């Protein structure tokens, strides 16, 4: 299946109280690997995963001085977009920054993105040529002039497809007894009785691995959303995830509904139904 | 600007029985800003050994964080998350129900 | 492995 490598830059002012938060986080798929925290006792970059933690000091080395440099860029972008919006000195502002590269089946470059928020909305982002930039506002526009003047995506792109992609590779190979695995979900269906005339059927989907999933309702094989409820898919805190969908039924007609479980762990789709 | 509330979940790890160790976890997701408190509950009490993920975010720029502690389930202890954001007038407690 | 080249905005 397909991969990718992602890294999560979140930078918060601090009005009356001196040096900005910021916090970086690196994820292969969806494990994370390492990690960067301001608050921390260490500053830094620490290792999150097992098979990171055979790199030797010339990495820690070099990441924890390229993510310093990340927080050193991130603390002139909150002073400069401040300026850009005439914000206020007294409010709090949040920079985010996302930028990864995802490749295919046979481990060769697919595509590649840079996105970048300010206070939750869209700023800048490189488009899917990695050539240009679409800017969001007219203050981005600023933004994206200066960034074509220091020819940034040419030397962003050259990160995206050679560097992102090779790295990614290798932690693949070195991590590959858990990353390169895929965990179907434990499934089971629970059924309680409301009253003499419903009853709710739940669908669970329990220590899974990607986190993407779809659980569907369908009653006589047609798509029931009516009377159904859904939950986001959680972290068990294991590195699994979990989810489940409930719908309500008429006594008498469970097994009328199908509960539909598709994940890429499974070599077909699922489908429940309940057997009192 | 832009303001999110939380939605939290409250749930453990693994299914619940009593007098085994577990996990209790409250999950919180789609807010904005990143400032958000966080606590778990034992019969109204705080939980102080407590701890959280790294701060990441959603494809819509949305924070989400895991809170989590090590427990014991028994017969007789009530658990639950009290969240506080800028978007709640009260923090928000919610419980936990042990088959969800 | 991170990236070298964050430029300010």
């Amino acid at each position: 299946g397909s991969h990718s490598m992602r890294y999560f830059f979140t930078s918060v002012s601090r009005p009356g109280r001196g040096e900005p938060r910021f916090i970086a986080v690196g994820y292969v798929d969806d494990t994370q690997f390492v990690r960067f925290d301001s608050d921390a006792a260490s500053q830094r970059m620490e290792p999150r995963a097992p098979w990171i933690e055979q790199e030797g000091p010339e990495y820690w080395d070099g990441e924890t001085r390229k993510v310093k440099a990340h927080s050193q860029t991130h603390r002139v972008d909150l002073g400069t977009l401040r300026g850009y919006y005439n914000q206020s000195e007294a409010g709090s502002h949040t920079v985010q920054r996302m930028y990864g590269c995802d490749v295919g089946s046979d481990w060769r470059f697919l595509r590649g993105y840079h996105q970048y928020a300010y206070d939750g909305k869209d700023y800048i982002a490189l488009k899917e040529d990695l050539r240009s930039w679409t800017a969001a506002d007219m203050a981005a526009q600023t933004t994206k002039h200066k960034w074509e003047a220091a020819h940034v995506a040419e030397q962003l792109r050259a990160y995206l497809e050679g560097t992102c992609v090779e790295w990614l590779r290798r932690y693949l190979e070195n991590g590959k007894e858990t990353l390169q695995r895929t965990d179907a979900p434990k499934t089971h269906m629970t059924h309680h009785a409301v009253s003499d005339h419903e009853a709710t059927l739940r669908c669970w989907a329990l220590s899974f691995y990607p986190a993407e999933i779809t659980l569907t309702w369908q009653r006589d094989g047609e798509d029931q959303t009516q009377d159904t409820e859904l939950v986001e898919t959680r972290p068990a805190g294991d590195g699994t995830f979990q989810k489940w969908a409930a719908v309500v039924v008429p006594s008498g007609q469970e097994q009328r509904y199908t509960c539909h479980v598709q994940h890429e762990g499974l070599p077909k789709p699922l489908t429940l139904r309940w057997e009192p | 600007m832009i303001q999110r509330t939380p939605k939290i979940q409250v749930y453990s790890r693994h299914p619940a029985e009593n007098g085994k160790s577990n996990f209790l976890n409250c999950y919180v997701s789609g807010f904005h800003p990143s400032d958000i408190e966080v606590d778990l509950l034992k019969n109204g009490e705080r939980i102080e050994k407590v701890e959280h993920s790294d701060l990441s975010f959603s494809k819509d720029w949305s924070f989400y964080l895991l809170y989590y502690t090590e427990f014991t389930p028994t017969e007789k202890d009530e658990y639950a998350c009290r969240v506080n954001h800028v978007t709640l007038s009260q923090p928000k407690i919610v419980k936990w129900d042990r088959d969800m | 492995l991170l990236w070298n080249g964050p430029m300010a905005v």
